[PDB]
RNA sequence: CUGGUAGUUAUGGCGAGAAGGUCACACCCGUUCCCAUCCCGAACACGGUAGUUAAGCUUCUCUGCGCCAAUGGUAGUUGGGGGCUUCCCCCUGCGAGAGUAGGUCGCUGCCGGG
RNA sequence: UGGGGCGGUCGCCUCCUAAAGAGUAACGGAGGCGCCCAAAGGUUCCCUCAGAAUGGAUGGAAAUCAUUCGCAGAGUGUAAAGGCACAAGGGAGCUUGACUGCGAGACUGACAAGUCGAGCAGGGACGAAAGUCGGGCUUAGUGAUCCGGUGGUUCCGCAUGGAAGGGCCAUCGCUCAACGGAUAAAAGCUACCCCGGGGAUAACAGGCUUAUCUCCCCCAAGAGUCCACAUCGACGGGGAGGUUUGGCACCUCGAUGUCGGCUCGUCGCAUCCUGGGGCUGUAGUCGGUCCCAAGGGUUGGGCUGUUCGCCCAUUAAAGCGGCACG
RNA sequence: GUCAUGGAGGUAGAGCACUGUUUGGACUAGCGAAUUCAGAUAAACUCCGAAUGCCAUGUACUUAUACUCGGGAGUCAGACUGCGAGUGAUAAGAUCCGUAGUCGAAAGGGAAACAGCCCAGACCACCAGUUAAGGUCCCCAAAUA
């Protein structure tokens, strides 16, 4: 008797990093991703494995652009 | 204003609920507190109505 | 694939490293590359 | 009754709350045994049901199955420990709920409908009733 | 009234039926020139305007499809309490999906010409 | 590691389990990696897939051509998931940013490590500008220190000038795969065995469970010379018991003696004989089956350590189980 | 802690729009592939989608911690009960996670006795009172209500 399964991978800890309505400092994480499951909006970046980050100080707001997709702004 | 007698013990019970009678004001079962009559305060109330007993 | 440096043809410093495969690629591969010393892009030859 | 391929092997045994999601009214026939509990039904049951209630019509009439055994169930034999893996599949089951109709039949009369679902209940191993259409 | 250019979850789309005009727009005529075709002045580019609303375009009418969508009920469920525990029941708060009444043949902004 | 051994596994990536933030175990359910690409990288410009119907020589269901329908039913180097038709998919032109010094601030995290990053300077590629470019749609494709090799260097250099030798920067040498890597270097037997410990963990018996097992039933197709139910009863279904084969590891390892027999028994009843009865495929004789019933009774030898079993000769009969297999 | 407000997230349920599994007709390229009609099913299906939980904001009401630096530790065998899953047989006082409680380290009252269930947290003394779970014919306090 053998399983011949057994192998996972480590957890990549996705998923949102700041709040909606909070007040974040320049270069802050916003979201981690794969793939554009949220895009980025006004002065916000786009990293390079999908990461999206804030470009200046500001609050941050997640909003709904047209009807079938999202994305997440920083205002000062 | 209202008057909250805790009737129950805290013995038994979840940790929400021991918050919930702490930040009420009371202490050991039979212990008396006076309040006004806030949507805040009546919150607090319906969340551990089982173990106490309100008074108007 | 192998593992290959870049000279500089002006100075002689080995300033890259890359790949490349030596099936497709039988010659020694030529790229112009900044040299830190010179301060100036120089052609780079494959050793 | 076999699924002709599966995508998987082995699969959860699941749970059986609530009622049955569909299948609860009389649909192509006007009679039919309804489930009163839940329980797994096997592919045996079903075919020992389904010969009982046809024998007894003489092959007239018709007969609807409306469960499929989709669901398979794994087992260890006797002697070895726990651990080391799952066991090998044994069996195809359909899990019935509470509500459901598993058989219609059509083209008999009162007498004859009545009796060959009796005879068909008298196999299984839930709790039934007949109902018409 | 029309040409250009924006915003807005298709209530804005698809389909069907018609009217209109070289003022704008377009089809259309041609390839000397700049430019172009793995071939083709079809497209792209350039040079003009005999004919035209046939089509695009603009305007009006249709619920056929699509899309939007209540109310009540039901499923599920946080907290409290019970059974005879493959599971089930009661009290309080929250409350779908499906189905339906119904809505829809768009609505707002700036500029140049009639 | 559901005792240990045998077998399997040991690092990294993707999904489910995972209970709508993140995280989450099992010798749970499924698959990949230890690379590839000089363009399959950068930029500028351009455009759009699978399949089907119809019409046509070789040509055929399907090869090339033409029209229409066609939101992606295709593709995306490779596993999966999340993405992508203002392409991240497909063509063409020019190229080497698959740049050097860095880096406000964040994510992840015991540490060691890992991940994202606007922006600044140097010098560039492509574009008329705007602008994009510090590899590839994203996430695997990797190995610390010590020790050595190679290139560079306005560093040191044991009286002084040198040299030998070191330092610093760049790079190379691991299936160190038991993948945080004990050493540069390593396999077996012990029934001749010994010490320290453990009921943290197996072998006997106890406990829990009841798949299996023994017994009892439900439905009734059929058998029974006609005839479901005298006697049996397939395909399926439901229980009781705790004597079998198992599962678990709860008491006992500063000791709970383990098979068979002998001696001495005692209890249960699912009754082997004897007592009472209903049905019969009960004419009689001899039987079958079920209900009541535990008062008493229930053999001597051959073979085998055997329990069991087969045989010989009897008997009214030669019961089955529990009691640490009494 | 509650209240108000704003968000990210695909479970329960449901559904068949994709992908697998699947039943009965009509029609059929040729007993039988496709199209349609009706009806099912899903941990690794989704056109949908909660309750809860989570992250923030507030000037709202209440309440008492939170953090940083330094000295000294012990712990790395856990158990049962309820709820949500895997493994097992939808067995186990089994095994392995998530979530809450009690025991551990908790005496007192009730479950006959009975770590883990129900009620409830012992500073000391009293020949005082009121209650909880559970009870009120006798053992045995209280209704032969
Ligand atoms: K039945
Ligand atoms: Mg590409
Ligand atoms: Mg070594
Ligand atoms: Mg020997
Ligand atoms: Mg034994
Ligand atoms: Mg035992
Ligand atoms: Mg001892
Ligand atoms: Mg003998
Ligand atoms: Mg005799
Ligand atoms: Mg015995
Ligand atoms: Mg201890
Ligand atoms: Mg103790
Ligand atoms: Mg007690
Ligand atoms: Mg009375
Ligand atoms: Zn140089």
């Amino acid at each position: 008797g053998s399983t011949s399964n057994g192998r996972d991978s480590e957890s990549k800890r996705l998923g949102a990093k700041r709040a909606d309505g909070q007040f974040v400092t320049g270069g802050s994480i916003l979201y981690r991703q794969r793939g554009t499951k949220i895009y980025p909006g006004t002065n916000v970046g786009r990293g390079g494995d999908d990461t999206l980050f804030a470009k200046t100080d500001g609050v941050v707001r997640f909003e709904r652009m047209g009807r079938d997709k999202k994305k997440v702004s920083v205002y000062p | 204003k209202l008057e909250i007698t805790l009737k129950r013990s805290l013995i038994g019970r979840p940790q929400p609920q021991r918050k919930t009678v702490q930040a009420l004001g009371l202490g050991k079962t039979n212990s008396v507190v006076v309040k006004e009559d806030n949507p805040a305060i009546r919150g607090m109330i319906t969340k551990v109505s089982h173990l106490v007993d309100v008074k108007e | 694939r192998v593992n290959i440096t870049l000279e500089c043809t002006e100075c002689g410093d080995r300033n890259y490293i890359t790949t490349k495969n030596k099936r497709e690629n039988p010659e020694r591969i030529e790229l112009k590359k900044y040299c830190p010393r010179l301060r100036r892009v120089t052609l780079h030859r494959e050793t | 009754l076999v699924p002709k391929r599966v995508k998987y092997r082995r699969e959860f045994r699941g749970n059986m709350r609530g009622r049955a999601k569909g299948g609860t009214e009389v649909a192509f026939g006007e009679y039919g045994l309804q489930a009163v509990e839940a329980s797994w039904i096997t592919n045996r049951q079903i075919e020992a049901a389904r010969i009982a209630m046809t024998r007894y019509m003489k092959r007239g009439g018709k007969v609807w199955i409306k469960i499929f055994p989709h669901k398979s169930y794994t087992s260890k034999p006797i002697g070895v420990r726990m651990g080391k893996g799952k066991g090998a599949p044994e069996g195809w089951v359909s899990p019935v709920k509470r509500g459901k109709i598993m058989f219609e039949i059509a083209g008999v009369p009162e007498d004859v409908a009545r009796e060959a679902l009796r005879l068909a209940a008298h196999k299984l191993p839930v709790k039934t009733k007949i109902v018409k259409r």
